[PDB]
């Protein structure tokens, strides 16, 4: 699978014959091929079929979840924990238990969240397989002389194929013979109108001849003879898709901040254990005991619930999307769309809606608009003179195309019409608000018809006068307005006739103009009332000679047309750009098309100017004036293929509204390339097979649902599954709201750290008895905190999000060390100070004074001694004073919980105040009250000190931790005062997060 | 008191428990309450 | 990024701050943590107020008094060759350091010692437990009234030639005053004999049915002869109140004691206020495991 040959632009052999042609693959251009050597190259090259992809099994993404950057870290975790376990009990008899419960537990969480990420992904892959719907298809091919339909598995290399208007491609082919054949390219090479297939050859490029008809399009109207020259995975689409599969995934941003996160906390967690290593050292301690102390520091810096409840926190963001129609394939795919700064996309089909649609109508002197909206949302235009009456029946008369059977159900817009794309648009207007074509028809019986011919450039037709008044006949023409203009000489002016003075010409060639450079396609109707006296209802106009007056007819108004984009796609782009993101139109059709698209959807904001515009604005030659003055640029595909990395850069660098238009998908790829060489995200939207290796590369990808083809559609990471642009402004702003809420959560789980911490290391130092036992901690990171950290998610907005220019990635990261200096060093001091309070007020009021404590650990450890003294002179027992230093551990756990509920108030807002945002969350209120009655059911339940090993407290010490509460609230409600009031200080560069 | 001064080493900590266990289940119910106060 | 992010010569800073900088961050968290230590201290200090100098406000966790020994068994064992001398040594250190404190040069004078009852008798309350009247006076404990372990005449007591002793205390608590047993019907069988009401009773067996057959003569020493402990002796005014204040002694001898073979023997005394426990093993009661391999 060498890249760098599919990396290539397209070559062919296009410029040949068709004596060439058959003399290279062998073939009867009359004859076809024969049935033997059919079947020898089809068992000697493979079936016309893409390769199906590399299958997943699912053992294999299970075992992916359970494994990656944080999980990885548990894991180690947990391996460290085994091995502490094991030196204690090769070491020293009645070894503890302790670590060998922290280490099932860490992998019992690394399990449970592998089980939950894993579900959630093959959810979204359920609902990914209900889309695939493939029908078999068949081909017409011409062997030994006859023709015979087979399978599309079956065509090889070299026989002849007959295609018929409404069938598919099967293979490449070379056009033979055509007879006035239109195939769809939109898919492969982003043509909205149908280009038609002519036998010889016109362009260079394979991709614009006309010779070449390609796989997986479409023949709209006609019949065509061809020679199979490329067939199965060797196919255009197929080396395109080939190439799709062969390109990287990634690694987005999310993961990177989650990656230095763990940097950071493995950072201080081995240098508090070589740390407090030495120290032992020099305190007298053996190694056996060093070493575990080391262990014990690193493991107890490890944030267990963190992973669940930053898991739990991505998963609640993409059930919103879920409800919207947007669904993501991955997980953290749902932040993307907050960091992109720049979004490349498509126009065919993404930025459009890829159907002709009636857009502007002249008539009465005056332009006049009509809604080309998918859903009709919008202004009609005026149907009240008769002028408009006498259109609707010029056009719903002069048109053959019809409806097709059975669309009774579907909306006006979207049912099938047989027929060309511009009978097609223009029965749909009149059926719009003309009700139905059907009757109107059949209300007016047309006699004689001269179908389009290429010298008389134009439709008529006759029909009966359906006037029960005047039973004379009516003839109607269409055709383009230059040459029906030079066959009227009246004009139907508000119902009544005047003549065609140089006046209306006038205003009829800015009209032409007008609707021109609008980049759509007009058309002029017009029509007559033949005299019955000089032909009667009896005499039949057969089609031979001039039975009609060409000239001299009644010309009633223009009428133009052009692809319209979707409801959402201005105000959508616009608040793209509201929001800094850099709006780039990257599309394959072309450039006149583009830019006014582009202008029409705000890439082009109206204004600004191209250095062409300024040399047809002065009327002197391009190449004077100077690139800097043109703020937009449409860079040509053909000039696109010469030009160096630096050059790109600069396009990019110094042109702010850029259109690449006439671009191949390679080149797609080299653009979004070429967004990212220098730091700025990328999220491509598209539809098509040629935007799969654009959507595949870019940071973020996104395929329309019901438009988009199924490679791009199995390419890319987040799926429209309404095909609504809109979605890509609301996944921008929850991206941005779900990533200060992990900085509120990830600072409230790591200022419990401290006060977790600090009573070993007091207890190692200055040899106290333990403060903070194992199966407290345990339910304090795994039990209480897990609500309130997931609640932290719920909270809104504080300022504008959609306002903000996008966070700089190379300065603005996710934990910083302005988080690092408040969780670690100012509120979970506090926090500590608080537990160790409790701790002393505890032994205190049982006989155990402070002064009294330090230095007794060897005594109130060992097992053998039941004569321990206290302050006063009595004898304690060794179970006695056990029991003591339990219900030491179950008030620091309950003082742990207390100064957690002013951390989760101050951790709600990080810069306004609680009496500003105010507490309408109901989760977080859900979190405290479920957390205090945990914390007293742990205590007071009958068994527990046999089970865990928590007594119960007696009613004043609950009352311990609460000044320190208080004062937690004041201070930091003091410090996102001074912020407010003074932006850009010193509290703000050193504490704001 | 004297001699018989058994009470001076007494302590009720059945009523304690219950008394505890009737708040957390208070509280427990409250929480509920806030909870789905809304979605009715 | 290594040498820049450590000194660079353009901005003059240091890690990534300047000299000015440094500074503001480090008077910040001095004067932060300062206070921090200062409120600490405070709410500290109002603790100090709020308890008593003469009695623990909780008494609860101390309730049912222990029973430990002067032996200091690793794990309530007691295993020395009558021959190797280096072997009970571990032993007689502990002893003689129990017994070190009943010194008579110790107990001397008027103050703060007092002459009682040779004989077992009952309470005594020296007021109550204040400071009023000053250092109240607690009762002398003789050496030699235990006979034959006092390291007096046979300084290693015992584990010279195959009959240790086993020197039982009962744990001090303040206020507390022993209760033995009445002379009901129901009372153990041992008890009966011998009831002097005065007389908290110790009496040692053996843990399984089988093992009664090897233990043999269980000697015990005490005041008055008795096998326990005088009630003139309680209660105890604590540290502040009583400096200088002896609890009483008991002596076990473990004469006839069969050799090479391990012997669990488990001793308890009996009384109202004297609870045992399942969970602690020295609540009441306490286990030895003899053995005299010689
Ligand atoms: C409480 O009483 C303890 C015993 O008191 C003795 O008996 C009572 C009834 C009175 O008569 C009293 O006056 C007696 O002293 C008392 O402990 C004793 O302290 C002395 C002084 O250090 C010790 O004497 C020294 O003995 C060693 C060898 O000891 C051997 O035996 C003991 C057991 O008894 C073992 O533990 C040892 O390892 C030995 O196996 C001598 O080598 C040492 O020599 C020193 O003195 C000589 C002159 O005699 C000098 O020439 C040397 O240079 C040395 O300076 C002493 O003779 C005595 O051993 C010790 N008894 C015990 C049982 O340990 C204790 O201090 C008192 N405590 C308080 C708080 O009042
Ligand atoms: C029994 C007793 C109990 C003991 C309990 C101890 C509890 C432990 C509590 C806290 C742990 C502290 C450990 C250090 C934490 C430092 C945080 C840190 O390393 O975070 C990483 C940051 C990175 O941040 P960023 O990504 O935004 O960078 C972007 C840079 N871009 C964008 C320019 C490229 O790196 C930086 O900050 C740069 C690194 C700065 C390192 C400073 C080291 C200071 C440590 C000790 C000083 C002690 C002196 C005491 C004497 C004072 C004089 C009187
Ligand atoms: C000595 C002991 C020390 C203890 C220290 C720890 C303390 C931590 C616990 C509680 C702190 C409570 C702080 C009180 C803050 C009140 C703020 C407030 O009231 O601000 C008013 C807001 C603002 O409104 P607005 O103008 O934006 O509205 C606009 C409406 N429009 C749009 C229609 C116009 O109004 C709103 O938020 C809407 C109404 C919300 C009402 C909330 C009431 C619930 C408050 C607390 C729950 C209790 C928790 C107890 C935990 C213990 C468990 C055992
Ligand atoms: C929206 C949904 C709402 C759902 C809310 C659900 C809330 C559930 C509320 C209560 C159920 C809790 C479990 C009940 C446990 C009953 C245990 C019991 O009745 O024990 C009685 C006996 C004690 O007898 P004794 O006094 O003679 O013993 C003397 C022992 N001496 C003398 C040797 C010291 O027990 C014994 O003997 C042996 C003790 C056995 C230990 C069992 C304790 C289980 C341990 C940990 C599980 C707790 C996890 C936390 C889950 C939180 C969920 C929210
Ligand atoms: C959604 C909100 C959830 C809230 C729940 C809170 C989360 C809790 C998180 C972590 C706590 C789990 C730690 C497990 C501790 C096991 C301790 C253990 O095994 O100790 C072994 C002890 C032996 O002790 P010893 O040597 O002194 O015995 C001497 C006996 N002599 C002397 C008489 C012979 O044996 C015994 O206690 C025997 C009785 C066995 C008791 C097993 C209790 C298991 C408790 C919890 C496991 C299930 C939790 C799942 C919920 C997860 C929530 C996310
Ligand atoms: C905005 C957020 C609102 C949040 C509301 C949450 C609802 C709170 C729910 C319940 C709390 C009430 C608890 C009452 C329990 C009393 C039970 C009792 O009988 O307990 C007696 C103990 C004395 O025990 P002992 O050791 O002396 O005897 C032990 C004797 N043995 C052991 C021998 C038996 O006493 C105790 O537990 C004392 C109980 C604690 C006293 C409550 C203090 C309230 C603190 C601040 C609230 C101030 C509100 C001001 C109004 C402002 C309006 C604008
Ligand atoms: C032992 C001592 C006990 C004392 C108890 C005192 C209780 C006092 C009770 C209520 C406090 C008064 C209500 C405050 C209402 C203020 C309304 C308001 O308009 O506020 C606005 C200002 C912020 O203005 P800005 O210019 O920054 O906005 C900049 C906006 N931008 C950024 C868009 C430009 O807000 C602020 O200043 C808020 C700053 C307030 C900081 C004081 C905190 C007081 C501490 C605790 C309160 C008690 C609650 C807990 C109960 C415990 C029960 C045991
Ligand atoms: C049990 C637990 C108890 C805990 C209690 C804690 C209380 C201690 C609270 C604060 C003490 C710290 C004060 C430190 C003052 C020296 C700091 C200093 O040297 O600062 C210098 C700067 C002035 O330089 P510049 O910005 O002009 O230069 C621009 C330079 N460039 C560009 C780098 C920004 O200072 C400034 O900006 C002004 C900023 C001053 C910092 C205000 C922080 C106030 C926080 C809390 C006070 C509230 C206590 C409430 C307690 C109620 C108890 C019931
Ligand atoms: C949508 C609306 C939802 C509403 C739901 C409402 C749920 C119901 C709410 C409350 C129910 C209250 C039940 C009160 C039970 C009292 C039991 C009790 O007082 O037992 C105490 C005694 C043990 O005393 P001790 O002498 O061994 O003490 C130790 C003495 N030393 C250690 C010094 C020797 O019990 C014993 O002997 C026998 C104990 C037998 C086992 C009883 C099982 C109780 C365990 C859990 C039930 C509590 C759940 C409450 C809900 C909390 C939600 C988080
Ligand atoms: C000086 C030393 O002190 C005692 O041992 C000490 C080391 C070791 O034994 C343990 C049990 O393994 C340690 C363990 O290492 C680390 C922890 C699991 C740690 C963590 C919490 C967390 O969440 O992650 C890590 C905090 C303390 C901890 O909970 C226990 C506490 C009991 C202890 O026993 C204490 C013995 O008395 C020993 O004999 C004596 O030599
Ligand atoms: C101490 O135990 C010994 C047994 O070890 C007792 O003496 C034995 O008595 C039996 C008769 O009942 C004789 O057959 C043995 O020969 C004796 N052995 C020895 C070593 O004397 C002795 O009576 C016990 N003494 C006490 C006071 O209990
Ligand atoms: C919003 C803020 C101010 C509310 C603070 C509520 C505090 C004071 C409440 C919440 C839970 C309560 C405790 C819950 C359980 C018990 C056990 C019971 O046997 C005595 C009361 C006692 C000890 C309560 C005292 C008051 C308490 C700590
Ligand atoms: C708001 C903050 C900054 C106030 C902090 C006040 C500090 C400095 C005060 C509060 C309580 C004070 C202590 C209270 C009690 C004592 C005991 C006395 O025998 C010596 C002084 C000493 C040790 C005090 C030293 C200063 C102290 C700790
Ligand atoms: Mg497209
Ligand atoms: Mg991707
Ligand atoms: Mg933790």
């Amino acid at each position: 699978d060498l890249d760098e040959l599919k990396k290539e632009v397209s070559m062919d052999d296009h410029k040949l014959s068709l004596d060439e042609l058959h003399n290279k693959y062998g073939t009867d251009l009359t004859r076809g091929l024969t049935n033997a050597r059919a079947k020898e190259i089809l068992a000697r090259d493979g079936p016309n079929s893409l390769t199906p992809p590399p299958t997943t099994p699912e053992w294999i993404k299970f075992c992916r979840q359970l494994f990656g950057g944080f999980s990885i870290l548990l894991w180690i975790g947990a391996i460290l924990c085994f091995l502490a376990y094991g030196i204690q009990a090769a070491t020293e008899d009645e070894p503890a238990n302790d670590n060998l419960y922290l280490g099932v537990v860490l992998s019992t969480v690394v399990i449970v969240t592998g089980c939950f990420s894993y579900y959630q992904e093959a959810k979204s892959s359920r609902i990914m397989d209900s889309f695939k719907n493939m029908v078999p298809q068949q081909a017409l091919v011409i062997r030994d002389g006859e023709k015979s339909t087979i399978n599309a598995e079956f065509v090889v290399a070299g026989d002849l194929v007959e295609v018929k208007g409404g069938d598919r491609i099967p293979a490449d082919l070379r056009i033979i013979s055509a007879h006035g054949c239109k195939v769809d390219n939109s898919s492969l090479t982003g043509e909205s109108e149908p280009q038609t297939r002519s036998p010889e050859f016109s362009s260079e490029n394979p991709l614009e001849t006309r010779n070449i008809a390609f796989f997986s399009t479409n023949c709209v109207e006609g019949t065509a003879r061809g020679v199979v020259v490329y067939t199965g995975d060797r196919t255009v689409m197929g080396r395109i898709a080939t190439l799709a599969s062969g390109l990287e995934v990634g690694r987005t941003p999310i993961a990177i901040e989650i990656e230095h996160f763990i940097h950071i906390i493995t950072g201080v967690a081995v240098f508090l254990g070589v740390s407090f290593f030495i120290l032992s050292l020099i305190l007298g301690y053996s190694w056996l005991e060093a070493v575990i102390f080391l262990i014990g520091i690193i493991v107890a810096n490890v944030p267990e619930g963190l992973l669940a409840t930053v898991t739990v926190c991505l998963t609640l963001t993409a059930k919103r999307m879920a409800r919207k129609n947007c669904l993501v394939k991955n997980l953290e795919a749902v932040e993307t769309l907050g960091s992109t700064s720049t979004i490349c996309s498509d126009k065919t089909g993404t930025l459009t809606q890829n159907r002709m649609t009636v857009a502007h109508m002249w008539f009465d002197n005056q332009i006049h608009e009509a809604d080309t909206t998918e859903n009709q949302s919008g202004a009609a235009f005026d149907k009240t003179s008769a002028t408009w009456s006498a259109l609707s029946r010029i056009a719903a008369l002069c048109n053959r195309a019809v409806f097709q059977a059975g669309q009774d159900n579907v909306p006006i817009l979207k049912r099938s019409v047989a027929g060309d794309a511009s009978e097609s648009a223009l029965l749909k207007c009149i059926e719009l608000c003309c009700g139905s074509v059907q009757g109107m028809r059949d209300r007016n019986p047309k006699i004689v018809e001269i179908p389009f011919n290429s010298t008389n450039k134009y439709q008529l037709s006759i029909h009966e006068n359906e006037k029960s008044s005047e039973s004379r006949y009516l003839l109607v023409m269409k055709g383009a307005p230059e040459r029906i203009l030079d066959r009227c000489s009246t004009i139907l002016l508000n119902g009544a006739e005047e003549p065609l003075k140089e006046d209306m010409k006038e205003a009829f060639q800015n009209a032409y103009l007008e609707l021109g450079g609008l980049g759509e396609r007009v058309l002029g109707f017009c029509h007559f009332a033949l005299p019955e006296d000089k032909y009667n209802e009896g005499y039949p106009f057969d089609a031979d000679e001039p039975n009609f007056p060409t000239t001299d007819l009644c010309f009633v108004g223009l009428m133009a047309m052009i692809d319209p984009p979707r409801a959402a796609v201005p105000d959508a782009v616009g608040k793209c750009r509201s929001a800094g993101i850099k709006v780039i139109m990257v599309t394959g059709d072309h450039p006149i098309t583009a830019k006014a698209i582009a202008k029409g959807v705000g890439i082009i904001s109206e204004g600004n100017e191209t250095i062409e515009d300024i040399a047809a604005r002065l009327n002197i030659p391009i190449g004077q004036v100077n690139p800097r003055d043109a703020k937009a640029c449409v860079v040509h595909g053909s000039d696109l293929k010469d030009l160096s990395t630096e050059v790109l850069d600069d396009i990019l660098h110094y042109h702010t509204e850029i259109v690449f238009a006439r671009t191949s998908p390679q080149q797609k790829l080299i653009i979004v390339e070429g967004c990212q060489r220098q730091g700025a995200i990328v999220a491509v939207t598209g539809d098509g097979v040629n935007d799969s290796p654009a959507l595949k590369k870019a940071d973020i990808g996104v395929a329309m649902g019901i438009s988009g083809s199924d490679v791009s559609k199995q390419a890319a990471d987040m799926i429209l599954l309404d095909d609504n642009f809109a979605s890509i402004v609301t996944g921008v702003e929850e991206g941005r709201l779900i990533f200060d809420n992990l900085k509120k959560s990830i600072a409230y789980t790591l200022t419990s750290n401290i006060p977790e911490i600090t009573p070993f290391l007091v207890f190692i130092i200055g040899n106290v008895p333990l403060p903070l036992g194992t199966v407290t901690i345990l339910c304090i990171d795994l039990g209480t905190d897990m609500v309130p950290a997931i609640s932290l998610a719920y909270e809104q907005a504080e300022s504008d999000i959609m306002k903000r220019q996008p966070r700089n990635p190379k300065t603005d990261k996710l934990v910083n060390e302005r988080l690092i200096s408040m969780a670690y060093g100012q509120i979970g001091m506090i926090q500590a100070l608080g537990g160790f309070f409790s701790y002393f007020v505890i032994l205190a009021e049982n006989g155990f004074l402070p002064m009294d404590l330090i230095g007794k650990r060897v005594r109130w450890d060992d097992r053998w001694i039941s004569d321990v003294e206290d302050s006063f002179g009595q004898q304690w027992t060794y179970e006695q004073r056990k029991i003591v230093e339990f219900t030491c551990h179950t008030s620091f756990f309950i003082s742990i919980v207390v100064v957690q509920w002013a951390d989760l108030i101050i951790c709600k807002t990080r810069r306004n105040s609680i009496f500003q945002q105010g507490m309408k969350n109901k989760i977080l209120i859900f979190g405290l009250f479920e957390e205090t009655a945990l914390a007293a059911f742990l205590s007071y339940c009958p068994g527990t000190d046999v089970a865990l090993r928590m007594y119960p407290l007696k009613p004043s010490w609950w009352f311990c931790a609460f000044p320190y509460s208080l004062i937690i609230f004041l201070y930091d409600e003091m410090r996102r005062f001074i912020i407010r009031r003074s932006p850009g200080g010193w509290v703000e560069q050193e504490t704001y997060y | 008191e004297g001699p018989d001064n058994d009470e001076r080493f007494t302590y009720d900590y059945y009523r304690l428990r219950v008394v505890g266990l009737i708040v957390a289940a208070v509280l427990c119910v409250i929480g509920i309450i806030i909870l789905l106060a809304g979605k009715c | 990024g290594w040498k820049k992010f450590l000194w660079d010569s353009e901005k003059k800073e240091f890690l990534g701050r300047t000299g000015s900088s440094w500074f503001k961050i480090f008077l910040f968290y001095l004067i932060f943590y300062g206070c921090l230590a200062g409120i600490f201290i405070g709410t500290i200090q109002v603790l100090l107020l709020t308890l008593s100098d003469f009695e623990p406000k909780y008494q609860d966790r101390v309730a049912p008094p222990g029973l430990s020994h002067a032996p200091y068994a690793i794990k309530t064992e007691i295993s020395f060759s009558i021959s190797n001398p280096k072997s009970y040594e571990s032993f007689v250190k502990s002893m003689h350091k129990l017994m070190d404190l009943y010194n008579e040069s110790s107990q001397a004078g008027n103050s703060p010692f007092e002459d009682c009852s040779d004989t077992p008798a009952d309470y005594i309350k020296r007021g109550d437990l204040d400071d009023s009247q000053g250092q109240k006076k607690a009762c002398r404990f003789s050496r030699m009234w235990l006979k034959n372990c006092s390291g007096l005449d046979d300084t290693t007591y015992g584990y010279a030639e195959g009959k240790p002793c086993v020197v039982a205390k009962l744990n001090r608590i303040i206020g507390f005053y022993p209760k033995p047993l009445k002379n009901t019907t129901d009372l153990p069988e041992e008890l009966q004999a011998n009831y002097n009401q005065y007389v908290l009773p110790l009496r040692c067996a053996a843990k399984r049915e089988e093992d009664r057959e090897k233990i043999g003569s269980i000697e015990y020493f005490g005041l008055g002869g008795y096998a326990g402990f005088p009630l003139q002796y309680y209660p105890y005014y604590g540290k502040r109140l009583q400096k200088k204040y002896l609890q009483p002694l008991l002596a076990i001898q473990f004469t006839n004691l069969t050799q090479n073979m391990e012997l669990r023997i488990e001793c308890k005394v009996y009384g109202e206020n004297i609870d045992y426990s399942e969970k602690d093993r020295f609540r009441g009661r306490f286990e030895v495991k003899i053995e005299v391999k010689s």
